[PDB]
């Protein structure tokens, strides 16, 4: 019984910074690896990146160093930060435990110019 | 990055029929292939991990096979609730990549 | 169980370790050799109170729960007993998560000191794979 929940702005303008958080219940954020994945409307899935127990991060090169993933152990949650957004970043964003056993329900983020 | 290609893009299945989905990797990925099932408005749900390992709670009709560059997801006798889009994903190399998906729909 | 060299090489290859996250098969065989000498039942109690288990000597302070280590983060979400089976599935799955951390194979002292920097592919040489 683990639950992930994404939260954040669902609408934003180009060039702004996207900021999402994923809160976890039933499991310790400091006791596992955590990931972010996105799905543009009508398209497939693209892995954004993940953070491991030591805090090391791995980001998809397709995002061109615009992404940040961090952990907030005090509030049992982790976040995603994506700078300089454009229409190409409009998509449902999902957080999940690295092993893939649990995923959030996703949050639609639309970059409306 | 390793390119994952799934086939067919759309698979028509009559309830009760056997369903075979294919996934190939641009290069060897061993057994590092995972299968996901995604229903409308829902998040992908992991069904098979490491090519053939089963997950508790997942119906027995779902079975994964293959290795290296060719993998297969078989639904021995599809049930109506199985209609969804299925994705394969490799974890052998970063960045992790997903196949383009196979939309399984009723016939 | 005490694996034979080529026997383990083939098993690890079937278990997807060859070139997993950039580490050739030889690295894994070499690590198993120097960590446990191919023995799946190997166990070593560390000074800090934790214990290393299995063919890859996975430690209970972070990776598995032996219910006797106060710190135990059980990152692999498994009882340490699962790492003592002749079936290396559990050890491999945990090792893959371990190596997926920023430190990679450096997590294994034996590999860092006896394999890294050498012709590790020699460990699978002469094996039908």
């Amino acid at each position: 019984q683990v639950q992930l929940q994404e939260s954040g702005p669902g609408l934003m303008k180009p060039s702004e910074t996207l900021s999402l958080t994923c809160s976890v219940s039933g499991d310790s954020i400091r006791s596992d690896y955590w990931s972010w994945i996105r799905q543009p409307p009508g398209k497939g899935l693209e892995y954004i990146g993940y953070v491991s127990y030591s805090g090391s991060t791995y980001y998809n090169p397709s995002l061109k160093s615009r992404v940040t993933i961090s952990v907030d152990t005090s509030k049992n949650r982790f976040s995603l930060k994506l700078n300089s957004v454009t229409a190409a970043d409009t998509a449902v964003y999902y957080c999940a435990r690295w092993d893939g056993d649990y995923w959030g329900q996703g949050i639609l983020v639309t970059v409306s110019s | 990055e390793i390119v994952m290609t799934q086939s067919p893009a759309t698979l028509s299945v009559s309830p009760g029929e056997r369903a075979t989905l294919s996934c190939r990797a641009s290069q060897s990925i061993g057994n590092n292939l995972h299968w996901y099932q995604q229903k409308p408005g829902q998040a992908p749900r992991l069904l098979i991990y490491y090519a053939s390992q089963s997950i508790s709670g997942i119906p027995a009709r779902f079975s994964g096979s293959g290795s290296g560059t060719e993998f297969t997801l078989t639904i021995s006798s599809l049930q109506s609730e199985d209609f969804a889009v299925y994705y394969c994903q490799q974890s052998n190399s970063w960045p992790y990549t997903f196949g383009g998906g196979t939309k399984v729909e009723i016939k | 169980k005490v694996f034979g060299r080529c026997e383990l090489a083939a098993a690890m290859k079937r278990h997807g370790l060859d070139n997993y996250r950039g580490y050739s098969l030889g690295n894994w065989v070499c690590a198993a050799k120097f960590e446990s000498n191919f023995n799946t039942q190997a166990t070593n109690r560390n000074t800090d109170g934790s214990t290393d288990y299995g063919i890859l000597q996975i430690n209970s302070r972070w990776w598995c729960n032996d219910g006797r280590t106060p710190g135990s983060r059980n990152l692999c979400n498994i009882p340490c007993s699962a790492l003592l089976s002749s079936d290396i599935t559990a050890s491999v799955n945990c090792a893959k998560k371990i190596v997926s951390d920023g430190n990679g194979m450096n997590a294994w002292v034996a590999w860092r000191n006896r394999c890294k920097g050498t012709d590790v592919q020699a460990w699978i040489r002469g094996c039908r794979l």
